[PDB]
């Protein structure tokens, strides 16, 4: 129900409005986050393990401090707004990920003659 | 109706490839009866609603397979 | 400040202007700039691996810059990733176009390059399409893509799908054929254009140039043997 | 995970209030902004121009600026070109047509020498390349054909090209043969 | 984020609708033919517009693979998309269209004799 | 009608003499009941450019 | 509904520099759709370097973009 994934007609620095609330919005998304991803596909894939990871990581990070400016010196991403912003699609993305099943074999195995270039 | 056909069995004779006139009864098929290619029946489609001056959907362009459905669809205005 | 130019204050210089030495450009490094960066990129190609093996073939790194080989019945589910991952944020494409080589049974390779803007960092994405066959475009992810595959379309005919305004841009309105494909040469079928009897009307004809391409037909021994590097 | 890129540190800039005190209104109300700009081509006005009488004058001509393709014979030249088809090989628009044939006195000649005026893209990669210098590009803008029948340079055209003048092309490589 | 004649890009599986959806694209482009001599003002009526046409359908009416008829209907629909407005000119249009004969002259009757 | 308005005004600055203290008044009238038509119309004439959104994007 | 029209931009000299044949639809003088329509300028030089050797291939390779020559004669050299 985080309706601050981008705000309007604020100026904050490149052409993308200033959030009122970066802190609530993003922890209820890091939550949504961890519901989705874990209570979908196997703890067995990388993926999980890498993205529900760096969302606890992220996560840690933002339940800790308070300001909006010492947790991009940390976040290691731009700006908070923009934090929230690249912190909104990953949840669609598992979300998306959740179908098209990835952590299977390989569907298809082409015939090697398509990866050959020269020698 | 009255004589719609009768603008129509006039475009339809004017219309080539069909040798025998008394062949076309009115109330009859296209593709059975006169042997008129899927092409052609699209294509004398057109000459009819180019003739009477009517722009027809893409599903009554479908339809349209014997000619009492062509009058029918031509009693539409 | 002054004295810059003309209306001259009469004060100028072209002497005593020098550093006389002999050389010293002590080097003889191709390429070891790269190999710590080749050596995170391997570990970063192969957590791409780890991550999303179904859709993805085997990664190739070359030269500090990295080529993901992909199925190309599956594209748009790829590319839904690795744009917009938070650990792969590269939301800046910057090449789709497509290379034949008409040696195997599948023609053309579509080749992407895509860039970061968080990271600083390139990637390639490479799919095979036939003539015959289609692969999906991705179009559906942003908008700087339907402009780049009327290009791949006008230039070799790699047919794709799911997209909107498939036309051409890169030719003639009523030419067919598809340049960039190495059937038919440089001067192409019908090309020529005059206009004198049937006035103005600058029809073609078949293309009979004036002195043709005499090419280049030769070739030495064998290039190289590479020097193969890897970090495993 | 410190991944060091961030740090754009986005102004906010309210600037509501205090920018002028009725200054404002004046510098909009009268174009005081937009008259700088005639005071500035007015000043502009007085200083010199820089028109160059074509026909009588003449723009900078650097010694290594590209011409039309003289052939340069030796002192007492024997034809100093070779047909050595290096020059060929490399003219990217193939406007190199040569056809040489041993001569009566022993030696290789050019039986034909051909360019393509229409397609000389004035690269200089035959001036770069054939070894006894014998094709330079020229300095001389002397042109203006009207027809193309007037722009297929032989080797009648090109030997009395350079016969025309070396001098120009001496002065060229006595600044420039030490560079190229 | 636009279209100009709503030219989609979308092939089916089944034949029948391939069938379908090139029947509907020969009703636009034999519809289309007095906008097409109105726009580019051919010498020629109407109905050479039209057995041509015809004349080009029937040029493949006997290709079999689906998966070649499907960038063939994307030819057609995408030559139908630069028809409909005025992208070809009629320099580029009369490329369709060996109208005239006296242009030839005397020539080839196809006999081996007039070869030589 | 800001034409004919300075044809009515124009009579009156032909004649400004043999019409002092009273014809300023009067035509001092007519300029007011003409601005308060200009300060009508100030309200709502320009183009309006039709495309151009930004509303807040939400998620579930 | 809508009922717009359309117009042809540049054939020869709108922007200079640019054969910029834009193919542009107004309602209300208000470009509600906008077609670019370049290539009117396909000289080919894609297909043209695939028959050219690399030393051949620099003075193809500045005549795209013609007013920054050399930066593209050093991206291609890079
Ligand atoms: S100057 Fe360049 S284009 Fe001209 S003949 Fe020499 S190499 Fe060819
Ligand atoms: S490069 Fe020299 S030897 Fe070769 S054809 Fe040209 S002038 Fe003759």
């Amino acid at each position: 129900v985080l309706v601050q994934m981008r705000e309007g007609t604020p100026i904050g620095l490149t052409g993308i409005y200033q959030h009122p609330n970066p802190r609530p919005a993003l922890i209820a998304l890091y939550e949504a986050t961890l519901k989705e991803l874990q209570d979908k596909h196997p703890k067995d894939s990388v993926y999980r393990q890498s993205i529900e990871n760096l969302t606890a990581h992220r996560k840690q990070i933002v339940e800790d401090n308070e300001v909006s400016e010492v947790i991009e010196n940390k976040i290691g991403a731009g700006l908070i707004e923009e934090v929230v912003i690249q912190a909104h699609e990953e949840l669609e993305l598992a979300k998306k990920m959740s179908e098209w099943k990835p952590w299977e074999e390989l569907e298809e195995k082409p015939l090697e003659d398509q990866w050959v270039y020269f020698n | 109706r009255p004589d719609a056909e009768k603008r129509i069995a006039a475009v339809l004779e004017s219309f080539d490839k069909i040798s025998n006139p008394a062949a076309i009864t009115p109330t009859a098929s296209f593709a059975k009866d006169l042997n008129l290619d899927s092409l052609d029946t699209v294509e004398v489609v057109v000459a009819i609603e180019e003739e009477f001056g009517i722009e027809i959907p893409d599903k009554e362009a479908d339809e349209i397979k014997s000619v009492n459905q062509a009058v029918e669809y031509i009693l539409a205005q | 400040q002054a004295a810059p130019s003309w209306e001259n204050i009469k004060d100028i210089r072209l002497d005593p202007k020098v550093h006389v030495d002999e050389v010293y450009e002590p080097i003889v490094n191709p390429a070891d700039r790269y190999l710590q960066h080749v050596s995170d990129l391997h570990q970063y190609a192969k957590y791409i691996m780890a991550a999303l093996p179904k859709y993805i073939q085997g990664f190739s790194v070359w030269k500090d810059e990295l080529t993901l080989h992909v199925a190309p019945s599956a594209v748009i589910p790829v590319t839904t990733f690795l744009r917009d991952n938070t650990s792969t944020q590269y939301k800046s494409i910057i090449d789709i176009t497509a290379v034949d080589y008409p040696s195997r049974e599948n023609r053309f390779e579509v080749v992407y390059n895509f860039l970061s803007v968080r990271h600083n960092s390139r990637i390639r994405l490479k799919t095979y399409a036939t003539e015959v066959t289609p692969v999906p475009s991705i179009t559906c992810l942003y908008e700087g893509a339907n402009w780049f595959e009327r290009e791949a379309y006008d230039m070799y005919g790699v047919f794709f799908e799911g997209h909107p305004d498939l036309r051409r841009i890169m030719t003639d309105y009523g030419f067919e054929g598809h340049p960039l494909r190495k059937d038919f040469p440089l001067t192409g079928y019908t090309e020529v254009r005059w206009d004198e009897e049937k006035r103005r009307v600058v029809y073609e004809p078949l293309e009979l140039t004036q002195a043709f391409r005499n090419f280049s037909a030769g070739s030495t021994a064998w290039e190289p043997v590479g020097p193969g590097r890897d970090d495993r | 995970a410190p991944p060091a890129g961030f740090r754009i540190h986005r102004p906010a800039t309210w600037e509501e209030s205090e920018e002028g005190a009725l200054s404002k209104a004046t510098k909009y109300f009268l174009l005081a902004e937009m008259f700088r700009g005639l005071y500035v081509v007015l000043e502009q006005f007085f200083r010199a121009p820089y028109t160059i009488y074509y026909p009588f004058e003449k723009g900078p001509v650097s010694p290594r600026f590209r011409g039309e393709h003289a052939l340069r014979r030796y002192p007492s030249g024997e034809e100093r070109c070779i047909a050595c088809k290096l020059c060929e090989a490399i003219c990217p628009a193939l406007a190199i047509t040569i056809d040489a044939e041993e001569r009566i006195d022993g030696s290789r000649r050019t039986t034909k020498y051909d360019i393509d005026m229409t397609k000389c893209i004035y690269c200089g990669y035959c001036q770069e390349s054939c070894p006894v210098d014998a094709i330079v590009e020229t300095p001389n803008v002397e042109y203006a054909t009207e027809t193309r029948e007037e722009l297929l340079y032989n080797k009648e055209k090109l030997l009395a090209n350079g016969d025309k003048w070396e001098l120009e092309l001496q002065y060229a490589l006595d600044a420039d043969a030490p560079y190229r | 984020i636009a279209t100009a004649f709503a030219e989609t890009v979308k092939f089916s599986g089944s034949k029948q609708e391939l069938q379908k959806r090139t029947l509907a694209l020969y009703r636009q482009f034999l519809r289309g033919a007095p906008t097409f001599a109105d726009l580019y003002e051919v010498q020629f009526s109407i109905p050479t517009i039209r057995t041509k046409i015809r004349q080009e359908f029937e040029r493949h009416r006997f290709v079999d693979d689906l998966s070649i008829q499907n960038v063939l209907y994307a030819k057609g629909h995408m030559e139908y998309q630069e028809c409909i407005n005025f992208w070809k000119q009629q320099a580029q249009f009369l490329k369709y269209f060996p109208e005239e004969d006296d242009i030839q002259g005397r020539h080839q009757p196809s006999n081996f004799v007039d070869k030589f | 009608p800001f034409d004919l308005e300075i044809s009515t005004l124009l009579p009156y600055v032909m004649s400004i003499y043999l019409v002092s203290n009273y014809g300023f008044t009067i035509v001092l009238l007519f300029l007011l009941i003409l601005i308060i038509g200009f300060v009508y119309e100030i309200n709502t004439n320009a183009l309006k450019i039709n495309k151009h959104n930004k509303p807040n994007t939400d998620s579930l | 509904r809508i009922r717009a029209f359309t117009i042809n931009f540049g054939p020869q000299h709108p922007a200079a520099h640019g054969v910029l044949r834009l193919i542009l639809e107004l309602s209300g003088e208000e470009i509600i759709r906008s077609d670019p329509h370049v290539g009117l300028l396909h000289r080919g030089t894609e297909k043209l370097i695939e028959y050219k050797t690399y030393m051949q291939a620099l003075p193809y390779f500045d005549r795209l973009d013609y007013v920054s020559m050399m930066t593209n004669e050093q991206v291609f050299s890079l």
